[PDB]
RNA sequence: GGGUAGCGGAGAAAUUCCAAUCGAACUUGGAGAUAGCUGGUUCUCUCCGAAAUAGCUUUAGGGCUAGCCUCGAGGUAAAGAGUCAUGGAGGUAGAGCACUGUUUGGACUAGGGUACCGAAUUCAGAUAAACUCCGAAUGCCAUGUACUUAUACUCGGGAGUCAGACUGCGAGUGAUAAGAUCCGUAGUCGAAAGGGAAACAGCCCAGACCACCAGUUAAGGUCCCCAAAUAUAUGUUAAGUGGAAAAGGAUGUGGGGUUGCUUAGACAACCAGGAUGUUGGCUUAGAAGCAGCCACCAUUGAAAGAGUGCGUAAUAGCUCACUGGUCGAGUGACCCCGCGCCGAAAAUGUACCGGGGCUAAACAUAUUACCGAAACUGUGGAUGAACCU
RNA sequence: AUAGGCCCAGGCGACUGUUUAGCAAAAACACAGGUCUCUGCAAAACCGUAAGGUGACGUAUAGGGGCUGACGCCUGCCCGGU
RNA sequence: UCCUAAGGUAGCGAAAUUCCUUGUCGGGUAAGUUCCGACCCGCACGAAAGGCGCAACGAUCUGGGCACUGUCUCAACGAGAGACUCGGUGAAAUUAUAGUACCUGUGAAGAUGCAGGUUACCCGCGACAGGACGGAAAGACCCCGUGGAGCUUUACUGCAACC
RNA sequence: UGGGGCGGUCGCCUCCUAAAGAGUAACGGAGGCGCCCAAAGGUUCCCUCAGAAUGGAUGGAAAUCAUUCGCAGAGUGUAAAGGCACAAGGGAGCUUGACUGCGAGACUGACAAGUCGAGCAGGGACGAAAGUCGGGCUUAGUGAUCCGGUGGUUCCGCAUGGAAGGGCCAUCGCUCAACGGAUAAAAGCUACCCCGGGGAUAACAGGCUUAUCUCCCCCAAGAGUCCACAUCGACGGGGAGGUUUGGCACCUCGAUGUCGGCUCGUCGCAUCCUGGGGCUGUAGUCGGUCCCAAGGGUUGGGCUGUUCGCCCAUUAAAGCGGCACG
RNA sequence: CUGGUAGUUAUGGCGAGAAGGUCACACCCGUUCCCAUCCCGAACACGGUAGUUAAGCUUCUCUGCGCCAAUGGUAGUUGGGGGCUUCCCCCUGCGAGAGUAGGUCGCUGCCGGG
């Protein structure tokens, strides 16, 4: 699963994601992508269980890009503690996606089966998605 | 179960003490720094930790030097 | 990576290197990488740290100087064993059971077995309670006559709520163990014989079955998992084969065994043999090139009786024997074979094996089939081995050999000579 | 009948007994001990009117100084407030890769033994509270001769307060939970009645000196309970949606666009045809269009496929694509939008519009009247301050 | 009318006895027995500021204190620390 | 072979002592988390805080059996004393004023009293206890107070006593 | 102090939170300090870094040499931020201003304290001169009062002269670190406990939330003898409920009785039996799954205080939950 | 025409190519003294012009790098009002960053010589 190398920090703000994709809200390498639609977090798990349903159906042929990366960390507490002393462990890896950014792209297939490798990946993701080409 | 951190210095009370335009005392102070923000233009001299005071009475200016720096002025 | 010791006693045991070695194997399949060998020599394992009073010191030194985070210890420690360990060399502690639960937990990829591992490890961690909540019932709020707060003890409340959420899965696992019979229905009333694999890790058995279905089977597609890993098969399937001379029989795998398994474990592995359970040819998948396969043997036939398979005819089958030197195979001595499971000379000699035991009841006796009434030559080809067909003018003339229930169900049709 | 007396006596030992009282008897005195704690504190009207914050504290439900209220008295280069014009300090929102971390895909392997790199160059594309080549809106400081408006400041007498709450916006902790907790900013409650939200401190409108069987409006409303439109014009919904809830599913319904075919006859139906080499080859006991693989032709003809689905173990038989005819007005394929449907389950009794009830008395756009408060106005009274005569 | 229910096996305490007036009758206290230790008589110990007393009108086979608790078999190693 | 003053001897051992634990095997029972006999893996038995046994004794604690029975399956009848009606005498705890319904909701988050509906002629007698967060006792549990008291010691400072 | 205790912290400096002046909290996210330097200070004069490539070397990837490129990619005693190449960085010559008395005027600020300062006098260092110098590129490296010790003094000195003693200036003695320091001097048990208060603050029950829990779905890789959807359904995603383990601390401490059993029940349906039906890997018998359905029914014993659980024996069946865990 | 000496945000710089010169300015020669090198007359210091425009310097050309820079649109946002509230929409005022049309091989002051 995607996780950072090494980070300056283990800590880090929830943030907030409000307002359009600052970049990346076009088709540039392959011709066909998921475009997000509505804005949420996305952690690395979905992005490898997308993945492998989504090369599965292509059956090892064309290239894939993931146009997203899970640079922050979110943390959590155990059930039991109360409320207080000091802040949790790190669990896992999130991206934030805003609406208006392309997460996925599709080259080398023909028509047919590039929109059914998409439609199998929307499923695992938990954000309103569209099929979306180049020119 | 414990935070190492919860340590914090005390606010210097840093920044402006007067603003353009305005009649100035010889001997006040203008701007507290670290480091030199602001050089020291005319009649204005820059004490030991880089506070900027003026040396006569006179209306404060800020005016800005060469492209990337700025003084303060003070003129009769 | 995490880098973790290995410790173990010999306790008389019987297999105490092969034990260590499998260890280590085992930590090796679970991205875990060791650092240290301690094995001591003690009679009887000490009753408060596992090891002994000195033995801690050698450890927690070179735990030390070796950078690692974890230990595994070689057998399973009571909660106060833990409590003793975790609070001595400051680090935590891991014993053979909970390191296999972490193994199926990880290689599970079914309902079933992630439900059998859940509660394998909410049986294993009901003991450790009494240690996990001692810390904070040493200032469990205390006091005296309340007068109103509650009616009972903190310790028992857990124990109340443990139990609770574990006779729940209990129902589920019930439920589910119905339900897997509902899938055996048609094999059940259709009597098709059936040929069960069992073995140790890395037997071959896999591979065995990969060849059979390659070999036999209409939809060579199909196919099995095969890898070095240790368990990498943890779901048996089942295939049906159809021999040259048109006969029929299924050939399942299981998953494979370990030695000193835990005993949690194979109550939840009783529904994953019941194919093998109700069964009429066994194999025994015995590997013949790793010098303690008497040993990996005879635990084998220890879990299948903890198990219940008994009283079922058992066909040896030592594989790996290219790997041995100027060796005869394949070969055939009482009831064991030897023999390499990647040839088409092994495979179709194991398939001769099986003819033998299976079907020796399937008598010839010729048939005359009136010659308007078709739909019996079909029925009469595909069921049989048709040794000689004649054609008369009245009717066709059939000789081959079909099953004693067929004898009875066409019985009008065979002519004697 | 006697002995042991409270800093004491007895105790086969239980903190057991010493006048219904014993981890230290009863009575009087010091004594009105002390209580940063709880309770209580008695007549009326007029004017003004807070705080629940900072600092320190054996300090946290206490106190002291400052902040916030009230009374009195002073001095003017009138110093307070709002807007306008002008001048400034400051790096947030946004954005960006010019530095530092994180990172994707390609060309790229001077040299280690070709990422396994010690790696570096370059192209393209991302990312940041503790990154910045940039950088607003507001807010803040000051000058003015601008226009308007009433406070500022100093000295002195008297206090109370230092448990705050919710709502909108910007953040932290939490799970981007809590009527949670902790800050900044505005409002209301506290200390605020009145009208609307059914009832409902904090939400919306709005600030009660007294009297009136007078009028105009605000939020919210005008079928009945209940004052005022069963109002006007143009459309949508059929779900009681309106008056609860998602991923996902669908020939519900209305409005636009792009298009094929068609009175030299479109779709749908009805009539007829639907074949020859030939059972194509291979595999099979068996393979004839239809177990499986290989090219998938010519022929009659305007049509018929080396056969679209049934069927025979397999032949047989059924059927379709296509063609001709029969009658003669429209039919087939996508995109966009509005309103609707399913997904939809809980415990005393309908019980997720206040009720009745509604197919408008629901929704969208526009327009005009009215009801509606202690608000504002009208009439008559009582009163405080300032300034005048 | 008045007048023992019995039997098998185990833990604790040897037994009769004493105890929390007014929640606990006991496996707790005591006990005959064991052992250590102090005391030569104006004894040690205890009450009292002292005088005066108990011990005792006793004498070490006597008197005060600590632990164990019939009876049977036993009571192991350590004198560095206090 | 390292350290220590020395490294738990005999006798017992899932125990008034075992967390795991309903340990494991055997007995008793149709079925025995308690009981009895064994094993030793004694978290954390052990020799005058005595170790292991032990006839007699016990309103001691524990398990089993015979006899017996309304303890029970499952309750039925009868006697007396209260209760109940009449004559005599005659209190108490409690109490803001009360003409003192149900449901769903609201509200300081659990309403006889608020909102919307549904029911209900006025006054009593014998019974039952769901509510009046029913009565009694300024919660003992919990926290607080620079409150108190009793007890301990290698806490501070002291006194008696003794050398 | 998201009840108290165990754990952690208590004073000072730097950054983020901090919402573009200043200020701004949390048992919020990261680090340092309780010094060092006799030159690491002053002044005059001079110059410039890291790294890389190239050729020769004992000598290697990296030691010292030459050239080229090189706006800081280095350095600045030490942590971070701000700053500096007209040096605040690096060398050399001379020195001790790391001086005495002060100080218009400002910053910060409740107070006690803290910070900057042109300029005047006395007497100097460096420089030809103009001039610079009251420690260090700036911001941490420190604690009052009382009481004692040491040095100085044109102060007082209980009848007078002295003296003892005190005063004034300079300086020394604190892990008073709980760092605005109660005293020169200080640890525990209470289940034998007592008083004044609090729902300002915990245990039962109610309330908000729904991480966890129960149930229902979406996609479909796979299993199921071929066969995704008879029966299951991984990696992922979306909800309903308010029975579990939790979070909060809103009512109750001038008393809201707290487990299990007994007697008595009533309600929900997510149905255990019985009733009707669709699909089936439904030949028959026996079953599996789903839809409608709450009318009635839903066992007696052994072990444990037990809820639960295991076991013996039955039954058409031996349901799951709410009602202050009725 | 040139040598000094200042101001001005690099539109003023970098890089590239050409022309020129003893009247200046430099390159250059030598080390006696003043002075000098952690060694080195390289630099500094001093004494002169045998030689030179190949360098520095002056003039001319550029858009290759750099720098400066609109208009329109967009993000954001104060005030007012709405919602189906991870957030989103409407009216008025302000208004970037990036990208771009475009500009740039400098503009002024004093003194001494030719
Ligand atoms: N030398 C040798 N190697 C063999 C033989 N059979 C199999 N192997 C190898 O050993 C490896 C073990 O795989 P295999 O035994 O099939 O897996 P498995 O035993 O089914 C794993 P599990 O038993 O847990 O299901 C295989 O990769 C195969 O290449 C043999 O006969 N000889
Ligand atoms: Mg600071
Ligand atoms: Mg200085
Ligand atoms: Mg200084
Ligand atoms: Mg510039
Ligand atoms: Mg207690
Ligand atoms: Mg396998
Ligand atoms: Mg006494
Ligand atoms: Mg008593
Ligand atoms: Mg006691
Ligand atoms: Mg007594
Ligand atoms: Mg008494
Ligand atoms: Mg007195
Ligand atoms: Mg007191
Ligand atoms: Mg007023
Ligand atoms: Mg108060
Ligand atoms: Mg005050
Ligand atoms: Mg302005
Ligand atoms: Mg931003
Ligand atoms: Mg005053
Ligand atoms: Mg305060
Ligand atoms: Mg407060
Ligand atoms: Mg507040
Ligand atoms: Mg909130
Ligand atoms: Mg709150
Ligand atoms: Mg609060
Ligand atoms: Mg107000
Ligand atoms: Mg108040
Ligand atoms: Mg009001
Ligand atoms: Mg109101
Ligand atoms: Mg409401
Ligand atoms: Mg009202
Ligand atoms: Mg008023
Ligand atoms: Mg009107
Ligand atoms: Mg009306
Ligand atoms: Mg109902
Ligand atoms: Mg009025
Ligand atoms: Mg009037
Ligand atoms: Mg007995
Ligand atoms: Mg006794
Ligand atoms: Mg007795
Ligand atoms: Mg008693
Ligand atoms: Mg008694
Ligand atoms: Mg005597
Ligand atoms: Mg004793
Ligand atoms: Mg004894
Ligand atoms: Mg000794
Ligand atoms: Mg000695
Ligand atoms: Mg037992
Ligand atoms: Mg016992
Ligand atoms: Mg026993
Ligand atoms: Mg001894
Ligand atoms: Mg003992
Ligand atoms: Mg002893
Ligand atoms: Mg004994
Ligand atoms: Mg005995
Ligand atoms: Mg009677
Ligand atoms: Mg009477
Ligand atoms: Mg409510
Ligand atoms: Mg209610
Ligand atoms: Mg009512
Ligand atoms: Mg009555
Ligand atoms: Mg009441
Ligand atoms: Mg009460
Ligand atoms: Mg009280
Ligand atoms: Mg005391
Ligand atoms: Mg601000
Ligand atoms: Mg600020
Ligand atoms: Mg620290
Ligand atoms: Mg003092
Ligand atoms: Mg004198
Ligand atoms: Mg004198
Ligand atoms: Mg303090
Ligand atoms: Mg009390
Ligand atoms: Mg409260
Ligand atoms: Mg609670
Ligand atoms: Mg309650
Ligand atoms: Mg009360
Ligand atoms: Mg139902
Ligand atoms: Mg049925
Ligand atoms: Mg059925
Ligand atoms: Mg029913
Ligand atoms: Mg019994
Ligand atoms: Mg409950
Ligand atoms: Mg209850
Ligand atoms: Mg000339
Ligand atoms: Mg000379
Ligand atoms: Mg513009
Ligand atoms: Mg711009």
């Amino acid at each position: 699963m995607l996780v950072p190398k090494r980070v300056k920090y283990r800590r880090e703000f929830r943030g907030n994601m409000r307002g359009r994709a600052k970049g990346g809200t076009e088709v540039a390498f392959g011709e066909y992508g998921l475009q997000a639609v509505e804005a949420s977090w996305i952690t690395n798990r979905q992005i490898e269980a997308a993945r492998i349903a989504m090369t599965r159906y292509m059956k090892r042929g064309g290239k894939v890009w993931i146009k997203i990366f899970p640079h922050k960390s979110y943390t959590s507490k155990p059930i039991g503690v109360r409320m207080g002393k000091g802040k949790g462990a790190p669990e896992g890896w999130v991206s934030p996606v805003k609406r208006g950014k392309i997460m996925f792209e599709i080259a080398g297939v023909p028509e047919d089966v590039a929109r059914e490798a998409l439609r199998l990946a929307a499923h695992k993701l938990p954000v309103k998605t569209k099929i979306v080409k180049r020119e | 179960g414990s935070t190492s951190n919860g340590r914090d210095s005390e606010s210097k009370r840093l920044g402006a003490k007067r603003a353009d335009g305005q009649f100035v005392t010889g001997g006040s102070i203008l701007y507290r720094q670290r480091g030199t923000k602001i050089y020291p233009g005319t009649n204005v001299g820059r004490g030991g930790d880089d506070t900027l005071f003026a040396k006569t009475d006179g209306v404060v200016r800020f005016e800005r030097m060469g492209r990337d720096k700025k003084k303060v002025s003070v003129y009769p | 990576e995490k880098k973790v010791l290995i410790v173990g006693i010999s306790q008389k045991q019987k297999d105490f290197d092969y034990s260590m070695e499998e260890l280590a194997n085992l930590a090796a399949a679970n991205n875990m990488e060791v650092v240290g060998e301690i094995r001591q020599n003690i009679d009887r394992e000490n009753r408060a740290t596992y090891v002994g009073k000195g033995k801690v010191d050698e450890i927690k030194g070179l735990a030390e100087m070796q950078d690692a985070r974890l230990i595994i210890f070689n057998d399973e420690l009571s909660p106060s064993q833990i409590r003793n360990l975790e609070e001595a060399l400051e680090l935590d502690v891991m014993d053979r059971t909970g390191l296999i639960l972490a193994i199926f937990a990880n290689r599970a990829k079914t309902k079933e077995a992630q439900l059998q591992v859940q509660i394998a490890k909410l049986q294993y961690e009901l003991p450790r309670i009494f240690g996990q909540g001692e810390d904070m019932d040493q200032q469990s709020g205390k006091g005296g006559l309340s007068n109103r707060g509650s009616g009972e003890k903190k310790i028992e409340t857990d124990r109340r709520t443990i139990k609770h959420q574990i006779r729940h899965l209990q129902k589920e696992l019930d439920m589910l163990v119905d339900d897997r019979e509902v899938r055996r229905r048609k094999r059940k009333k259709n009597e098709i014989p059936v040929v069960s694999l069992v073995g140790y890790t890395n037997a071959g058995k896999s591979t065995t079955m990969n060849g059979l279905v390659r070999a036999y089977s209409e939809t060579a597609d199909k196919q099995v998992f095969e890898k070095d890993m240790l368990f990498a098969t943890l779901e048996t399937s089942v295939r049906e084969i159809v021999l040259p001379d048109n006969k029929q029989f299924l050939l399942t795998d299981t998953v494979g065994f370990v030695s000193k398994l835990p005993h949690q474990l194979v109550k939840a592995f009783r529904s994953t043999l019941e194919e093998a359970r109700d069964a009429d040819l066994l194999i025994h998948v015995v590997d013949y090139s790793d010098p303690h396969y008497k040993t990996m043997m005879k635990t084998t036939e220890e879990t299948l009786k903890v198990v219940g398979v008994e009283d079922v005819p058992v066909i040896y089958a030592y594989n790996k024997a290219d790997l041995l030197e100027d060796e005869m195979y394949p070969k055939q001595t009482g009831n064991t074979i030897i023999f390499s499971a990647r040839e088409e000379e092994s495979l179709e000699f194991l398939t001769e094996v099986i003819r033998k035991e299976l079907f020796a009841s399937y008598e010839k006796a010729t048939f005359l089939i009136p010659f308007e009434a078709g739909q019996v030559v079909a029925y009469l080809n595909e069921h049989a081995d048709i040794l000689e067909t004649e054609y008369l003018e009245n009717g066709t003339q059939i000789v081959a050999e079909v099953s004693p229930a067929d004898l009875q169900k066409l019985a009008e049709y065979q002519v004697a000579e």
